Formats: C-alpha cells, structure tokens, sequence
RNA sequence: GGAAGUCGGCAAAAUGCCACUGUCCCUAUCUACUAUCUAGCGAAACCACAGCCUGGGGAACGGGCCAGGCAAAAUCAGCGGGGCUUGUGGCAGUCAAGCGGCGACAUUGCUUUCCUAUCAUACCGAAGCAGAAUUCGGUAAGCGUUGGACCCACUAAUAGGGACUACUGAUGAAG
RNA sequence: AUCAGAAGAAAAGGUGUUAGUUCAUCUAGACAGCAGGACGGUGGCCAUGGAAGUCGGAAUCCGCUAAGGAGUGUGUAA
C-alpha cells in the first residue's frame, strides 16, 4: 500500500528510557560534581570494556554518559554552572571524560596494551604467510582447525582438504597506513594488542581551589 | 589379461579376431577398440581393421592362425582383397565355400590343432588341412557342436564351458597335446570363444569378467612371464 | 528432444557455419567462378 | 529391454510379422512354434498392428512346446522373414519361413545352437545369436 | 555414501563460494518479490495467497500483542433410523450412531441412537425415523436413556451431530 | 475487447443487476 | 500375417484345434454400367421477400434492427455442412482485531477445430538432490496422447474437457 | 493498469500513489548510515557422547554503568 523500508523486530524488552536516561544521567553528571574530591575528567577509549571495569575496580566512580550531555546539564555559562570558570571547561570537557572517586600516578603508568581501533597506525608491518593459516603469527608449538572462519574471511583463502590456505602472501597490516574496518577485523583474529589505554587529567575542578588546569 | 569391450558390449571375441601373426578388428565403430588391441600388439602384428560381408562380427565370421586364415563365401571381392593388401605374405588366405558360413563359430584352430564342427563338409577339412597344417578333428564341447565359441584355444591352453565332465576335459586335452581348464567369463557367460580371444602371449577378455576369471586365464595361458 | 526450432540448436547451428565446415563453402564457390 | 544390448543401430527394413503370426523355432532349446502378442518399440500409429522384422524382438507365447517354455510371455527376437526385404546394399534378400530364437530380456539367448539359416542383421545386431549362429549369409 | 556425507563435504570442501551472498540477497528482495507476487497472480493460487497472508497478519498481530504484555418414486429422500413402510428406506440412509456432545461436560460423545423421540416436521417422519433438524431423539447415556436435539442437518452433513438435552 | 471477457453487460445483467440490488437493499430493511 | 476389424466368421474363401480367406494391418490394380458432355424430348414439389460473417438487441435472439468485419459480373463440377460454476465438513467451548452481544483467522474437544485446469517432450526453482532414478512447483497447448479381451502389454506418454449461402477445386468478361 | 476505465464472488492482500486522523523521538544531535563497545560472576541449574545464551525444562539473578537480554539469529561435535 506504500512503498517504505520493513522495520525488523525484536523481543529484547530491554529500550532505553530515552528522555529519563538522559534525565538520569543529568542527575548522575550532578551527583558526580557533588563528590568528595580527585576531579577526575576522563571515562572512556579505544578499550574494550574489561578495561573500564578494572579501572571501576580502582576507585570507590567514572561514567561520563552522553558527552556534552552532562555538560549541556551543568551549563557552558558561568551562571548555570555550579562550579567556577566552567566556560572554558566546557570547551575542554568533550568526549570520553567523566569524573571519579577512589590516581594520578596510574593513570600516567598503568597503560594495558588492547586490539586497536579503526583509524588508528599500525604499529608494524604484519604479513600473513602463505599456505596453512597461522592465528597467532606462527606461535603455536593457531591450528588448521578454523573451518567457519574460511567462509567467514572473504580475503584470499580457499579451503583445501579442510584446511584454510591463503593462496597468495596477504599483508595484513602495514606501519603507517590508517586501520581500516576489513583491517581492524581480521586484525581481531589475531593477537595485536596494537593500542595502549591512556586518560586525561588536564586539571581538577576542586570544591576549594577550583583551579581546573589545561595541562 | 585386459579387460576390454567394444562400444559398449564384453562379447569382444565376436567384434574381432586374433591369432600369433595378425589381428583383425570392426571397422567405422569404436577405434578405442583398434586402439586397445594396437596399445599391446602394435608393433609386433599388423591390425587390421576391416569387415567381412559388410558386418562388425569378423571375428565369429574367420577362424585363423599364425599361418593361415579363412573367410566364408559371403565375404566380398573388395573386402578380401582388402585383407590381402593389408596382411603380410607369409599368412595365405582362402574362400571356404563350406556349409555353416560362420567359420568362427564352428571352428577352432591353433598352430598345430584344431577342432571343428562335426557337421563340415570334407572338402572344407581338406582344405583346412592344407591351408593351417593343424590336424583336423570332428569332435564337440560340451556336447555343443560350436567348437570356436564355446571352446577359446591358443597355443599354451584352452577354456571349455564348466558343465563338461572331467574326463570330457582330459579326453580333450590329452587330443590336443596342451592344459585345459573347465571355466567362465564375463560373470556366467558360458560362451568362452566370443568373450575371449586369445594369443600365445596375450589375451583380451571383457570389462564384465570378474577377476577370479581373470587369474584363471592368466594361470593356464601363462602371461606373465 | 530438442527441437529444431529451439534458440541454442540454432545457437550452434551457427557456431558450424563459422568452422571450416563453411570455408569448404567459400572457396567451393570460388571453383567455378574462376571459369 | 527392448532394443537392449543389440550393439549398434538397425537400418529400416520391410515389416513381415504384424501381431498374433506364427514363427518356427530356430534354436534348440526344446521349442517349436512360437506366438507373437506385441512387437517392441511401437509408436502411436492409429490402427497399425505391430509387425516385427529380421533382428527385431517381439513378446511371444511357445504355442508348441514342452509346457515348462511355456505358460510365460517373454521376448523373442526374429531370425528370419518370408517377406522381401532390401538391404541398403541393394539386394532383396527372402527366406522360406518366418523363424525365432528364444532369449532373455537382457540379450543371451536361451537356446544352445540355431538351426539353418540366420539374417546378416541380426547376426549384425546381436552378438550372443552370432555367438551361437551356424550360418549366415 | 555413509551417513551426513554432505555435511562431511561441507567441513572438508567448503560450501559454494559465493552461497552467502547469494542467501543474503534472496534474503534482501523477498519483500518486494512478495508485493510482485500480491499484485500479479490471479486466480486459486491468488486466493490461497490472499488467505495465508491474513493467516500471518493476525499471528504477527497476536504474537506481538503477547509481546507488550511480556513486557507489562415412493422412497426416503432423508436419513432414516430402525403397510407402515408405504415408502422404500434406503440401507444407505440408514443411521445407528450419532455424535452427542453433552451440555455441561461438553464432550461430544459417540452414542448409539437407542430411537427417535419426536420430529418437529411431521408425525410420518418420527413414525418412519426420518433425522432432520429440532428432531428429539433418545439414545443410551450408561456409558456417559436420555433425550437429545440434533444441532446439524444429517441429508447435508451426512453426521448425525446432536447437543444432549441436559 | 483486450480482456478475457466482454465489458458491455447484456441487457439481462442490465436487467437483473438492479433488482437484484433492490432485493438487497429489501433485505437491509428487513 | 491369417480374425488383430467388427458386439461377431456379416459377405466371400476353403469341398462341390486344424485349414482357408483383403473382415483387417492397407489398400492397389483391372473390366462393364451408371456417371459427365453432346442432338432430341422434357416434368413436379416448393415459392411473403430475400440469401456473407462476429457481437448486441429483456424473449426467440433473427435473415432484415444496431455496431462492426467487409463487399466486383457470369458461371462448371464435387461435399451436402447449414456474472451460475471449482481447494479445503458439521457440533461445542476458548480467545479477541474490533464493532455494537457478536466477533475474523487460530485453539481444544469425536466421527475437424478450440480450452489449459500439462500425461509426455522443452526450460525452470526447490527437496538429504552424491550419481542414476524420482518427488513437488512454475512458464508452456508448438507438438504427440497406442494396440488387444477394470484389465495386459507396448510406448516418451497413453492428460482432462467444450463445440439459397457456405466449403473444395475449375473457367471467366473488364477497365 | 504485460490486456486501465468510461448488486456476485467482496472478505481480505499490494515495498503502487495521493491526502488526511491518532500517537512517537528530534542541534541534551532525530531516522539512517558508519567506526567502537556490545562486559565481567558464569560453561548459573537439571539435562549429555558432545550443549559454553542460540538440541533441550523453570527461573533467568546480580558489580561497572552510557550498555551489554542466564541471550536476537546464523554457526560450531563442543
């Protein structure tokens, strides 16, 4: 009767509240700015979610929410916000960033290497070997037992008497190029751990100081 | 032993004749077949692709050896001077006007012996004398007088149908001076001339023969050495 | 059976006609025409 | 099992047997007449009884017979003709008496030796019969 | 071959190389291959079509309505039973079971006809055992001498389908 | 024509489309 | 070849289960006569008027009406022609899209030519479809759908159904 | 409209079109499109050769939350 796009659905009974999430997250953004101290402003990055929960461990809270929400909640001017020279934080507080309460000295050490992202720069020049498919670049004392995954490569491989080849040398990766998404995912059957976790800690928006520095 | 057939038929010892000296072939048919019998013969006997009477069936229409072989009457001026041509001078070759046109199915002859069917004429045994210099016996297999097909000869042995009694075995064996043995080919099929043909080195039965068969006739005739 | 009307016997029908089947067609001509 | 087993291809010859004809028994297997009641290989020809011809095979009934042959309907396969025939060679080959051999569906005849006579087609077509022929011109 | 062989020909060869795509876009296009197959058919398949869609309109209705909810001649023309018999009843007519369906139990039980009480059309119908609509029929309730009106029309039908008088 | 039938309705359609109509609407009255 | 034709030894043939036979497969040829033409003789029945076809005209739709297709003198000989309906039962309860108590599907209880709606041949899609063989479905009426008493074989298959003028040849006046 | 148009099947269906009616989010970035996360107790419990959310029976709970359903499908013997 009308030519227009099928909607597909589910039965997760799991949507989000939308406009009380956000509410939710203002009250949270709020709640956070009224804590003890640390002042933390960084949430999240490249990083899987077991990094998020260690760093969670480590503190008695980050979350950030929507960014620019909480932001957008305290107010870029002055007057809205409750804290002191909050114009030019808001301009600063962008992204992943939220505060915390448990520091400093681990966020600026403790950096746990994870699978990179898209976009990013190899970190070298990985080559696939040809012949029987090698998960962990050779290091098995990786077997030739990835029967779905042929089908699921789509790159040069054919499966020969149950076994993965690739036909011809296929680089997978290469110092200085950007890491596409066909790059990232095969990159993700394999161990590259070709990132690194890192935070922020430009300044600290304390309840007495109230000095949030640009560093 | 090979296991060969024509078209697509094991009868192979209808479709083509071989002896010591020659081997005679069906013409405008399979030549996969002339290539069979050439991929082992070739370069030791000519092959001759040819017919008699205008059919495919020349090898249950001659009987021949080494020396000598035999048309019926029925076979042309043009197809007997072809063979003429085409054979070698040392095999003669002769129109026996005789009275069971199908020599192959009556007669069975080596280098030095052959059998026939009783009911031949007695000039035709003249001549089968003089032309194959074999000894001429009237006598029958299995109590069958179609000696050539049910009783495949060479020069080291012969095949007779497995029903002949044994001392029918050794009467026959012990007259024509060589081993014999009572078997089968091509899964049952008691016709033991128009299955196999046979030299005294090589041998050819159909792709349908078991292999019991097949060691049988490589035990009597001796091939592999 | 496939009919002689059908698009693929007419398909190779033509592929022959493309063959030497035809040049001894061409040149057969060209017998008489130098006559 | 029609046309089974005769190895290549028979050219058109003269039909001599149409359906319900009385053949002789052309082999030694015990028979003496047979009967045939339908002809192998018959298209949808309006009111064409079935004949049948030199190599050609045919249901038929033993009507003289040891009654062992008989009491089955199986396939015969026609060793001669009365009628004219011409081969493509030209002649016109003819016989005294319609005769039969008795076989099996798949292609070897029942019988053990076959009596005078056989037809250069047949022999032709059949292997086994020109395995167990004594003449044929 | 033994067993899943395909399967094993599957794990050890591969499938077809381009089998994915090939299921993804016949995965893609049956919604507009359906509309096609709406507009173009005409006929019983049309109206089998017509049907079964309205079939899976109210399931999909329904299955998602639990979804929030998760959430929240002098002869006998008649079936007859067993001078008087002026007319010829047919064995074919005949009729010796019915199909009672109690009242209260609900249970549509198969009783034999022990006779017939009263037909509603004529007094020569119930006198000649004639079953038609309305008509009062007793039969044997032991297993379950009880009444019944039949609910359905045995010429038509061809069951004698009754509701038990209690 | 071009279709599988012929658009002019006889005048027996033309005669009984319309009461049969009117046994309808007597029908609804009813 | 010798009852396969036909409900069938109807009629000939064989003489004055066997055997014979054109009943049939399948007709062909030959003879006489009618037949046609020529010279002569020469009716009657019948006749409102006439004679191309499709659809429609309340009916009876027709040869006249309407809308079309069309339509070129005179003749000779054969042949007689003249908005239904379908593939899916009946009783009872339960929902319940909803409307105004019903309530839709679902659930539970028991008992010659033409048509395509295609059998075969062509192609096609699906199926544990390995090969072969097969099943179901789609396009498709170009082309076939047999021979003998429900049967018994052949066959690729032996699918289901509707129903004076014209016709066929032969001359022919004329721009 | 691949046979459009100039009360009987009829109720229903159409990724045909055009208007309306009643609800939804939306520069706290709407829909879609993309990159990434889509977790850790835990392979929860009976069930079994092998069942790890996805052969199968009840809950189906929790820590981080901005989110990870004792799981939406494909799939793997697992």
């Amino acid at each position: 009767p009308k030519s227009r796009r099928s909607k597909v659905l589910t039965l997760a009974q799991t949507e989000k509240k939308g406009h009380e999430g956000k509410a939710a997250l203002f009250s949270g953004v709020q709640q956070s700015l009224d804590s003890f101290d640390y002042m933390w402003i960084f949430d999240v990055t490249n990083m899987r979610n077991t990094y998020l929960k260690r760093i969670r461990d480590d503190w008695k809270r980050i979350f950030m929410g929507k960014t620019k929400v909480m932001a957008k909640a305290l107010g870029h001017t002055p007057e809205e916000e409750h804290a002191e020279n909050v114009s030019k934080l808001t301009k600063l507080l962008h992204g992943a960033v939220g505060l915390l309460f448990t520091v400093i000295g681990y966020f600026e050490s403790f950096v746990q290497n994870d699978f990179a992202r898209a976009g990013a720069v190899a970190p070298f020049t990985h080559v696939i070997p040809a012949g029987p498919v090698y998960s962990r670049a050779g290091q098995i004392p990786l077997t030739h037992t990835l029967e779905p995954q042929v089908r699921q490569l789509g790159m040069p491989t054919v499966l020969k008497n149950g076994v993965v080849t690739l036909l011809a040398d296929f680089p997978l990766c290469t110092e200085g190029q950007q890491l596409d998404s066909r790059q990232t995912r095969l990159l993700k059957l394999f161990g590259i751990t070709a990132a690194e976790f890192k935070v922020g800690l430009l300044g600290y928006y304390s309840k007495k100081g109230a000095s949030v520095e640009f560093l | 032993a090979l296991r060969a057939q024509f078209e697509n038929s094991n009868e192979i010892g209808v479709f083509s004749n071989l002896t010591n000296s020659y081997a005679l072939v069906a013409l405008g048919g399979s030549e996969n077949f002339y290539s069979v019998f050439e991929a082992e013969l070739g370069d030791v006997v000519p092959v001759v692709h040819t017919t008699i009477g205008g059919t495919r069936i020349i090898g249950r229409l001659t009987c021949g050896n080494r020396k000598g072989l035999l048309v019926p009457s029925s076979t042309t001026d043009n197809e007997l001077q072809h063979l003429r041509n085409s054979l070698p001078d040392p095999v003669k070759i002769q129109r026996v006007d005789e009275r069971l046109s199908a020599l192959g199915n009556i007669v069975a002859c080596n280098d030095y012996v052959a059998l026939v069917h009783p009911d031949i004429e007695r000039e035709t045994e003249e001549i089968i004398a003089d032309v194959l210099d074999v000894e001429v016996f009237r006598q029958t297999v299995a109590g069958n007088v179609l000696t050539g097909s049910y009783c495949a000869l060479s020069n080291q042995g012969a095949l007779v149908h497995p029903r002949t009694s044994i001392q029918e075995q050794d009467e026959l064996s012990s007259l024509l001076q060589v081993p014999l043995v009572a078997g089968t080919i091509n899964r049952g099929s008691d016709v033991i001339g128009a299955g196999l043909v046979v030299n005294d080195w090589c041998a050819f039965a159909g792709l349908d023969t078991t292999a019991t068969e097949l060691a049988v006739c490589e035990s009597i005739f001796k091939l592999q050495d | 059976t496939s009919g002689p009307r059908d698009n693929n016997r007419n398909k190779w029908a033509k592929k022959h006609l493309k063959k030497g089947k035809r040049a001894k067609n061409s040149n057969f001509s060209k017998f008489l025409k130098k006559k | 099992r029609g046309r089974g087993a005769a190895s290549g291809t028979k050219y058109r010859m003269t039909l001599g047997l149409p359906v319900q004809a009385i053949m002789n028994c052309a082999d030694n297997s015990g028979a003496k007449n047979l009967y045939i009641v339908s002809v192998f290989g018959t298209g949808a020809r309006l009111n064409r009884l079935p004949a049948a011809s030199c190599g050609d095979m045919v249901l038929a009934t033993v009507k003289k017979g040891k009654p062992d042959l008989r009491k089955k309907i199986m396939p015969a396969i026609v060793v001669r003709q009365r009628k004219a025939w011409r081969r493509k060679d030209g002649v016109y080959l003819y016989f005294e008496d319609n005769a039969g051999v008795i076989v099996n569906p798949k292609g070897e005849m029942k019988g053990s030796a076959i009596t005078g006579p056989v037809a250069k087609e047949c022999a032709d077509l059949w292997p086994r019969i020109a395995s167990n022929a004594g003449t044929v011109v | 071959p033994q067993n899943e062989y395909i399967e094993e020909s599957i794990r050890k060869h591969g499938r077809r190389f381009d089998h994915e795509e090939r299921k993804r876009k016949k995965a893609a296009r049956e919604a507009h291959d359906a509309s096609l197959y709406a507009q173009k058919t005409r006929g019983i398949k049309a109206k089998l079509y017509q049907e079964k869609r309205r079939k899976e309109k109210i399931q999909m209705k329904k299955t998602i309505k639990q979804h929030e909810e998760r959430n929240a001649k002098r002869m006998i023309t008649k079936a007859t039973f067993v001078k008087y018999e002026r007319f010829i009843r047919p064995m074919a007519l005949r009729q010796k079971k019915a199909n009672v369906t109690h009242k209260e139990l609900g249970v549509t039980m198969q009783l034999p006809i022990i006779g017939v009480k009263k037909n509603p059309q004529s007094p020569t119908y119930t006198q000649l055992g004639v079953l038609t609509k309305g008509t009062v029929i007793e039969v044997n309730v032991s297993e379950l001498g009880k009444y019944a009106q039949i609910t359905n029309n045995p010429e038509l039908d061809g069951c004698v389908n009754a509701l038990l008088l209690t | 024509s071009l279709k599988k039938k012929s658009k002019r309705r006889t005048t027996r359609l033309r005669s009984r489309i319309e009461k049969k109509a009117a046994e309808s609407k007597r029908k609804q009255k009813r």
